[PDB]
RNA sequence: GAUGGGGAAGCUCCGUUUCAAAGGCCUGAUUUUAUGCAGGCCACCAUCGAAAGGGAAUCCGGUUAAGAUUCCGGAACCUGG
RNA sequence: AGCUUAUCACCCCGGAAUUGGUUUAUCCGGAGAUGGGGUCUUAUGGCUGGAAGAGGCCAGCACUGCUGGCUCCGGUGCGCUUGUGACGGCCGUGAAAAUCCACAGGAAGGAAUAGUUUUCAUGCCAGGUCGUACUGGGUCUCCAAG
């Protein structure tokens, strides 16, 4: 009774009535016959085709996700333990130590495996202090150095603990001391963390990431306008600018698998620069407003982009501009997503603490578009603050994947 | 989808407020009927 | 500019595609004195009545 | 050519707004409805609203150029304005004091006829029946409603003949299929020919005339539907071989006023119109004789009214509490075993209908996908989802009846 | 006239069987020469032309081209 | 320069907003002594006048017995639906 | 048609005078300069497509066209035409309309077998008539090599 007229599909309430003579008549009759003749000859008349179609005949007909196995389904392995939120993950090469990366001002070692701290290191003695913190790490992807990049407020560190041994520690150190924003040589308190090398811009370290050739890596520097983008040698101590003018506020920037050309994920669109030129080779405009972390394949014929309104993209450098499809599923922002170095997988990260894994095949060199499908849905990571695994990494060799989140213990998902 | 053809009619909007309205407007005529018939026998 | 995207004629700003958002600035000020001086016109209006 | 303006071409000018369709006709806005309501014109809804109307976001009415274009010259538009100006004539005369000038005006007078719409609006007969359903529950309405202000005498009385007609008709070739009863009202599904034609017929008590619906409209739908009926009666009459109109006995309009009275002469099919055959039954006064005693005639035979001057009958139709007599030569059956026995249309056995026993209720005659959906579009997402919960409201259609049903059986 | 760099762009144009021929361009060039060639096709809004320099993508998109479409050579 | 006017016997002259009833937009359930129409807003008011004024858009190549931003080939851009 | 590209102008930190910046021309700065960091107006230039398959410059034969190369990389103004950007002032504060575009505004409409919006991209159809030949001391007019 409460609810308004035209929202009255039942005009009454049905009563048994026991016997016919005790039916009532009804008042309202005139009321629906004038309702009725009024819709005749007032109410729009719109033609249309009322849809029949089996409401689970609009879901794809992919490959049963159990057929591609193995894909992670359960979390095996829990740092636990962490002073601090692990806002970055850094698996080294050999898959053997996983750093981890935390506000609390210290770097902690995790065995992959064992799972033991086997190693700490403290960057910034303020570990309350909210002006800077701990941005992100990275593990240097040649072998036989062991050099651990640590982006803590402008302060580029680079850190080569006891953990590999003398001679590869030997290695990477000479590596790094090979020179006789700014390179400073480390002080005694720098030393004393194992700190090899100190490099500072005038802006903070948001994001970095490394190349396979061991000796260029990039950063991002939000709010800097021009110098948003700085690539780096070690060989060298040698900074420079990827292009003489950056447009707009950029995320993230990872070089090429192979070839030499930086990708440039610029706020509302990815670009393409070849450093051997600096020219803008193509432009890449994701179907969302912001993207958040840029990924490419190894094999370099796709490229996968994380977007912080919901959205989460594969992009395909040969198809068009535009993603080849577009996939909207987490609950929250999609915090990172990150290709599977070896076997054809890829899995995403979003603040609703829940991970996903797909399978993805790319074909080298066929004329077909690649097949990507869901495997599993992972689950066990908490929301906290309103966020959630806020990294995840692969392993090198194996179908393993490590994550992270604000509830101050990373985690290890196996098989 | 082989969707079936049909012929769709779009709400009638106000059809609330046009009975509001004429209710009230009923209700005044009477009010003014029977004024004008109190005022008339006193002429 | 009948085909041109509203986005490249129109800034993201209120007065955006007619003003600078100096003289934008201006008004804005203009107007919140001209509300708060009627705002003290009416107070001392009714310090005047106060006695009348 | 130059420049041509955007709100000049296209849906600018293939729909007139309805303000500038009346300023267009130069007729008002009642004539021009009356006029839109004879020839069942309707608004249209382009799907481009602002493109339609000049540019301009407003809630704005369209309607079809063609079909404005075609009512300007239909001869009714010409007879609206003889209409206003014999009124106003013989407001004239009536001023000026000559009754008699305004006799002989009123009896010069003669008032348009919708044959000719009629015959564009409905190329073939059978269309007629196919959409007589809401001439049928107009006039079923108006031959109930009372006189008043608005409506005269007149009016209802020739709507209560047109659908005495009807129901005589009806009777007579037993084209009734399925009858149901509800709080609306009593509902017949006769068979016109193979149109399934429905129509309702509400109950013969008082019904209240509130202020807030408006006649004016409800009369014009009257007068254009008692000319569509009778042409369909008049054509039904002559295809069975009828004589048209059919003759009344004053004697019997004075004893029962209704279905018998029309006394149809010319000048079996189904097994619903075999129902009851050659049988007699008895109606009691509480039941409603008027709809009970139409069902049996077009079923089976005759039925003996509880009327009289103020047995051979086989069964005895009676709703009383308690049974008076139960005499052994007439059988005892609840009203509710007649609309039973037209909706199975097998004589549905008596023995579950007797006086006093509780009445059957009536019923009208009428896993993976979780992650797969990840790779569907957000237009196909949003449909899935639309369609998921278009699945789930119409489950609680049966999830709440069983509990319901579980809840009553506890007793 | 437009360029194009999206080779499946390509493909998916020619692959629309609208279209009645192509063209191939062969082109030579130095920085060591090399034989620079040119792929292009008729749009209903302007042509698309597609560069290529490496003579076995050029072999793979003329594989790939779709029998039902007649390539006029230069 | 009509338009509504004035003078002139008249062929006609004055006057361009001149004290003209000088049109152009929208709404309503169909307007209550019963289906003849009610309400909301603005107050200007034709036309001609420029191929040197403003403007929507074609570039190249070739072709003839005379024509090329027009004819042919290629590739372009504007307006409306 | 796709990338890159602006003197001027604008925004933030900073607070000068121990007076600084700068044009050929000398005006500006506590009404916010020198200095440091960002924004876009993209005229005009650089690369690519159109596009070398075009034109031009050569060479051989047929004896009526074909067949083979180059069509490249620079410097420069007391020379000349033109456009563009901010300036110095003069005294006459400096034509109209059509057409297009811009905003204060928040009535109107937006949902579960296809809710609204289409200034994003693509696909589809159409754009009448008039003149276009030539010529052009006694009409006007556009380019002016060494």
């Amino acid at each position: 009774e409460n609810t308004e007229y035209s929202e009255r599909e039942r005009n009454f309430i049905p009563q048994k009535y026991s016997a016919l003579r005790k039916v009532p008549g009804y008042g309202e009759s005139i009321r629906e016959r004038f309702e009725r003749s009024l819709d005749l000859y007032l109410a729009p008349r719109v033609r249309k085709n009322k849809l029949n179609i089996d409401p689970n005949s609009l879901i794809p007909e992919l490959p049963s996700p159990k057929d591609l196995r193995p894909f992670p389904i359960r979390c095996s392995t829990i740092y636990a333990g962490h002073k601090g939120k692990v806002r970055t993950l850094s698996i080294d090469p050999s898959g053997l130590w996983l750093a981890t990366g935390s506000d609390d001002g210290t770097v902690r070692v995790w065995e992959i495996l064992t799972g033991r701290e086997v190693y700490r290191t403290t960057l910034i003695d303020d570990e309350e202090n909210p002006d800077y913190h701990i941005e992100c790490i990275e593990w240097n992807p040649d072998a036989n150095n062991g050099i651990l990049a640590v982006a803590v407020g402008e302060n580029i560190h680079l850190i080569v603990p006891p953990i590999f041994g003398y001679d590869i520690e030997n290695n990477g150190k000479t590596k790094i001391e090979d020179g006789f924003a700014q390179w400073n040589k480390p002080s005694q308190k720098q030393l004393e963390k194992d700190i090899c090398i100190t490099i500072s811009c005038k802006k903070t370290v948001k994001k970095l990431s490394w190349h396979r050739k061991g000796d260029y890596f990039v950063t991002v520097q939000p709010d800097s306008g021009n110098t948003s983008v700085l690539i780096h040698q070690v060989s060298k101590h040698l900074t420079q600018s990827p292009f003489k003018k950056s447009k707009g506020i950029i995320m993230d920037a990872k070089f090429h698998p192979f070839k030499p050309q930086l990708f440039v994920c610029s706020q509302r669109y990815v670009r393409i620069y070849d450093l051997s030129q600096q020219i803008l080779v193509k432009k890449l405009l994701p179907g969302a407003r912001w993207l958040s972390k840029i990924d490419i394949h190894p094999r370099g014929d796709n490229l996968i982009a994380s977007s912080f309104d919901k959205r989460v993209l594969w992009h395909d450098l040969d198809l068009a501009s535009t993603p080849y499809k577009t996939l909207r599923y987490h609950e929250k922002a999609v915090r990172s997503v990150n290709f599977h170095k070896k076997l054809p997988l890829f899995s995403s990260a979003a603040d609703d603490g829940t991970i996903h894994v797909f399978h993805a095949t790319v074909y080298d060199d066929m004329m077909k578009n690649p097949m990507i499908v869901p495997l599993k849905k992972l689950t066990g990571h908490k929301v906290i603050n309103s966020l959630g695994v806020l990294d995840a990494i692969w392993h090198p060799r194996e179908a393993w994947l490590f994550s992270a989140g604000a509830d101050n213990t990373a985690r290890l998902w196996t098989t | 989808l082989n969707s079936n053809p049909e012929i769709l009619l779009r709400k009638r909007r106000n059809a609330d407020r046009t009975r509001i309205e004429r209710q009230e407007l009923a209700k005044k005529k009477r009010e003014e009927q029977i004024k004008k018939k109190r005022s008339n026998k006193n002429k | 500019y009948a085909t041109v995207s509203k986005t490249h004629k129109t800034v993201s700003r209120a007065y955006g595609g007619s003003r600078c958002a100096n003289c934008v600035k201006e008004r804005i000020i203009r107007a919140f004195l001209i509300e708060e001086q009627k705002i003290v016109k009416k107070v001392v209006k009714e310090q005047t009545e106060a006695a009348k | 050519m130059r420049i041509k303006k955007k709100n000049t071409r296209g849906n600018a000018r293939n729909f007139i707004t309805r303000s500038q369709a009346v300023r267009k006709l130069q007729v008002s806005l009642a004539d021009f409805r009356r006029l839109c309501i004879f020839k069942g014109i309707y608004p249209r809804e382009p799907r481009n609203k602002k493109k339609a109307n000049k540019g301009s976001t407003a809630p704005t009415t369209f309607y079809y150029a063609k079909d404005i274009q075609y009512l300007m010259h239909e001869p009714v538009l010409a007879k609206f304005r003889e209409h206003k100006t014999f009124a106003r004539k013989l407001t004239r005369a009536l001023g000026r004091g000559e009754v008699s000038s305004a006799k002989r005006l009123e009896e010069n007078r003669d008032s348009y006829t919708l044959d000719h719409i009629i015959k564009e609006r409905y190329p073939s007969f059978p269309d007629a029946i196919r959409d007589i359903d809401d001439a049928l529950n107009m006039l079923f309405l108006f031959s109930n409603l009372p006189s008043t202000n608005q409506v005269s005498s007149k009016i209802i009385n020739d709507a209560q003949k047109i659908c005495n007609q009807w129901l005589a008709y009806v009777a007579k070739e037993r084209l009734v299929r399925k009858v149901f009863v509800s709080i609306k009202g009593v509902y017949y599904q006769a068979n016109i020919k193979g149109e399934e034609v429905r129509w309702l017929v509400p109950f013969k008590f008082p019904e209240n005339i509130p202020s807030d619906v408006d006649f004016r409209i409800m009369l014009t739908f009257l007068e254009f539907y008692s000319t569509l009926l009778h042409f369909v009666l008049y054509k039904l009459y002559t295809d069975s071989g009828l004589i048209y109109p059919p003759k009344l006995d004053l004697k019997k309009d004075k004893i029962i006023s209704g279905l018998s009275s029309y006394i149809l002469e010319s000048r079996y099919d189904s097994p619903v119109a075999s129902l009851f055959s050659a049988f007699v039954f008895y109606v009691s006064r509480e039941v409603p004789i008027d709809i009970l005693e139409f069902l049996i005639l077009s079923c089976g035979g005759n039925v003996i009214s509880e009327a009289a001057m103020d047995s051979k009958v086989t069964h005895q139709i009676v709703d009383r509490p308690v049974l008076k007599n139960k005499v052994a030569g007439r059988t005892y059956i609840q009203p509710q075993w007649i609309f039973d026995c037209i909706n199975k249309g097998e004589l549905v056995p008596a023995n579950k209908y007797l006086p006093g026993e509780a009445l059957p209720p009536h019923l009208s005659p009428w896993e993976e996908k979780k992650l797969k959906m990840i790779m569907m579009s957000n237009k196909q997402k949003k449909l899935y989802k639309k369609m998921k919960y278009s699945n789930a409201k119409k489950e609680e259609q049966a999830e709440n009846l069983k509990k319901k049903k579980k809840q009553i059986a506890k007793q | 006239a437009r360029e194009i760099t999206d080779i499946k762009q390509f493909l998916e144009l020619t692959r629309r069987a609208d279209v009645k021929t192509a063209t191939v361009k062969i082109n030579k060039k130095l920085n060591k020469p090399f034989r620079q060639t040119k792929f292009k096709v008729r749009g209903s809004s302007s042509l698309y032309t597609l560069v290529i320099n490496d003579a076995g993508k050029a072999k793979k998109l003329i594989q790939s081209l779709p029998p039902t479409l007649k390539v006029n050579r230069l």
